[PDB]
DNA sequence: CAGGATGTATATATCTGACACGTGCCTGGAGACTAGGGAGTAATCCCCTTGGCGGTTAAAACGCGGGGGACAGCGCGTACGTGCGTTTAAGCGGTGCTAGAGCTGTCTACGACCAATTGAGCGGCCTCGGCACCGGGATTCTCCA
DNA sequence: TGGAGAATCCCGGTGCCGAGGCCGCTCAATTGGTCGTAGACAGCTCTAGCACCGCTTAAACGCACGTACGCGCTGTCCCCCGCGTTTTAACCGCCAAGGGGATTACTCCCTAGTCTCCAGGCACGTGTCAGATATATACATCCTG
């Protein structure tokens, strides 16, 4: 009756994407969703603040860039901000 | 047709954005910031994942244990500098033994 | 009054001694651990029991356990659901 | 007996293993007395419990590392308790 | 438009020492600490709210984020003084 | 008319009531808590304060600068635990010298 | 040579302050290898956070929130 | 001639009460504009900016100075060794 | 102990730039009035926490005995501390400009609010293969002679 | 040096339950529509941040050397490792009981939003005196005695 929402199939079929022969244990998958949601509120949260000292009202793309860059480590960083460009990119390209 | 499909992701963005409506994080929220952080956290699970794979075939197990993901950090200094302040539940310290310790 | 500080026993942190990678131990290291094993207790249950009274509950459930130790920039995974 | 044999033995199948090293109830029946002290007639989850115990243990096993790189520094292998009074002022409480 | 809290600490202090002057530089020491601690129980009172899935906030919540945050002594008489702050408040 | 004199306090609950609102922590927000948290600045502020003008008044000077401020945080245990996490610009360190450096036999 | 703007009688002072009594001869390029990683830290946070203000002077405002990222948040010059 | 060492704890009782910053300020304008022009070309900083950075800097120092010295203490020596150094950050979290 | 030799604390003369107070305009605080939804209250039900009891057996507890590390002391070699002269450029004061932050004002595209349409997503239940467990044998290796 | 026993690794089967995946159901995602306002853009203003230039002046830099302090050697002693024995109580699994969390339902106040007006807080400006400095004095250290 209740609704939990979880990221359970979602890691479940990028790592059928990735390795598609390895399982993946519930209480595995327990540690990924939390990990998950920790860092999607690390990286939510310095965007929230780095918009809100800018006096901007809107977070664009450009500052979750920046807090990207703030929040991750140096190589990590730079191939996440160009897969996620490469991501952008393709998106504003498509309708 | 979801937006996941046209970004050709396979996080959704509709939940993301989603949370970031009502996640009070601001009132108003860009088109293109909630596909860039799908897409941030398409690499964040991915990094794992492989360097758990690489660690169940070092083990030669075809499920994931809570250790896997432990050495699949702790073994990498890139990704122990950003998870230094958190632990990770049954998965222990990775082996290391201290030179002048171990004996002749 | 009881045995429960000392309900934790001298194999005990004989144990956790191993995971951390000592060689040789001493006696008197005892009696101290149950006292720094209290006093991080100490601050971390105050956190939780805190949280308990606001949500109007008096049973400490799985969570609010995890965002007490994420005050404490001693955040746990596995258990965030 | 074997001088020195089980000293490098525990050591090495104990960080390789996984299970737990703080006993169940005497850390269970342990904190309903420290909860006891704040509020009284307290209730506890199965998985809340259980939730601190190897909260607990990690900061030990890493409090472990720190007294027994304390330890060499004073060209010694046996941790005196001044080793926990070194890090904990060290690593800021 | 630069505003501050440069008029109210200092009412404050002759309230208690009202033979004593205050630096400038010590003004943006006791500005600063104050605005630090205007975000960090608001924002732990921030965080609470949600975490009980409870939109409103309430006196009654804000108070709850001042026991987490500052250690024992202090935090039993901040509690009790804001308690008699607000209810002589809602009385008039 | 101003609702610090109806609460009787000295910082104002409107300016808080403002801040709290446009810096985005709910949606919903209520108007006792804009009451109480200037309150509880208010004891915080006299906290700080009383240590302050008694850092100011041993050491003989009635104007208080930044290291009396450092001796106001250092000296009393509570507060350090609070916020020594926290660095202050021009306040200086703690007199301490560890009895075991001093000579003997003088 | 621009490297070496940090003197050696200045590291005595920040040891004069550490109330020690002897200094070691390899303390003073130790220091220098621990505290220019530490500015590196900062203002690999700072300056790309003064490029998102579309912003090519630091100024003393967007500095004191990038400690406050690391955890060493500062009084004194706003904030 | 005073007897080494004693003057050291002579010196100490003057820098326990000032405050005043320690090492000097233009030769940390020229050692942190380097490296940010080094970072990305063309950087300007405002001068209290520079004076936000020496007592963040110098409080790194201190505060780690006072903590190897309860450290070598703990060794029974009075020289600082490098070794102290490592071990400092080590326990701290920042290194390992 | 001990006299002398200095580094630190004291003391008033002074002086200057920060500090405390005054004007007034101006923009945010406050009063008023309506809307509607977040939450107060309450009733129910069902997980789920607690309690208990007894067989089992892994593990705690204690004692004893030796062998190896803690540490006190020693001895030696050397690495800085104090001092003095030497060289450097730190820092102050002044001019100047010019690059860029802030202000101002108009606009338009993008995201917020809303109705409907529905397929991604989920709780539950069935199924079987991976994996831990029981048991037996090969493989090291460190202490004993 | 060998040897013998204590532990580790692995191999074969197995029974179990935890992952996996399908199945029917539903609620949030999506599509289509509008409106205004937040951000973007561009042009002007003026403040601040580089930036050379001399001056004098504390402070860095190099040299010297003695001494006490850092590092290796070593003997002792007891305390801590390491086994065997006895003791302790933990673990699973069985059943009872109810307590309070979680859900559904109903209304009402009280805060969000507009409208309107008023004063207290902030830019500019002022004049003044507190502690920074300064040079002579006590005093409380330490050094060779």
């Amino acid at each position: 009756k209740t609704r939990k929402e979880s990221y359970a199939i979602y890691v479940y079929k990028v790592l059928k994407q990735v390795h598609p022969d390895t399982g993946i244990s519930s209480k595995a998958m327990s540690i990924m969703n939390s990990f998950v949601n920790d860092v999607f509120e690390r990286i939510a949260g310095e965007a929230s603040r780095l918009a809100h000292y800018n006096k901007r009202s809107t977070i664009t793309s450009r500052e979750i860039q920046t807090a990207v860059r703030l929040l991750l480590p140096g190589e990590l960083a730079k191939h996440a901000v160009s897969e996620g460009t490469k991501a952008v990119t393709k998106y504003t390209s498509a309708k | 047709k979801t937006r996941s499909s046209r970004a050709g992701l396979q996080f959704p963005v509709g939940r993301v954005h989603r949370l970031l409506r009502k996640g009070n994080y601001a009132e108003r929220v860009g088109a293109g910031a909630p596909v860039y952080l799908a897409a941030v956290l398409e690499y964040l699970t991915a990094e794992i994942l492989e360097l758990a794979g690489n660690a169940a075939r070092d083990n030669k197990k075809t499920r994931i244990i809570p250790r896997h993901l432990q050495l699949a950090v702790r073994n990498d200094e890139e990704l122990n500098k950003l998870l230094g302040r958190v632990t990770i539940a049954q998965g222990g310290v990775l082996p290391n033994i201290q030179s002048v310790l171990l004996p002749k | 009054l009881r045995d429960n500080i000392q309900g934790i026993t001298k194999p005990a942190i004989r144990r956790l001694a191993r995971r951390g990678g000592v060689k040789r131990i001493s006696g008197l290291i005892y009696e101290e651990t149950r006292g720094v094993l209290k006093v991080f207790l100490e601050n971390v249950i105050r956190d939780a029991v805190t949280y308990t009274e606001h949500a109007k509950r008096k049973t400490v459930t799985a969570m609010d356990v995890v965002y007490a130790l994420k005050r404490q920039g001693r955040t746990l995974y596995g258990f965030g659901g | 007996y074997r001088p020195g044999t089980v000293a490098l033995r525990e050591i090495r199948r104990y960080q390789k293993s996984t299970e737990l090293l703080i006993r169940k109830l005497p850390f269970q029946r342990l904190v309903r007395e420290i909860a006891q002290d704040f509020k009284t007639d307290l209730r506890f989850q199965s998985s809340a419990v259980m939730a601190l115990q190897e909260a607990s243990e990690a900061y030990l096993v890493a409090l472990f590392e720190d007294t027994n790189l304390a330890a060499i520094h004073a060209k010694r292998v046996t941790i005196m308790p001044k080793d926990i009074q070194l890090a904990r002022r060290i690593r800021g409480e």
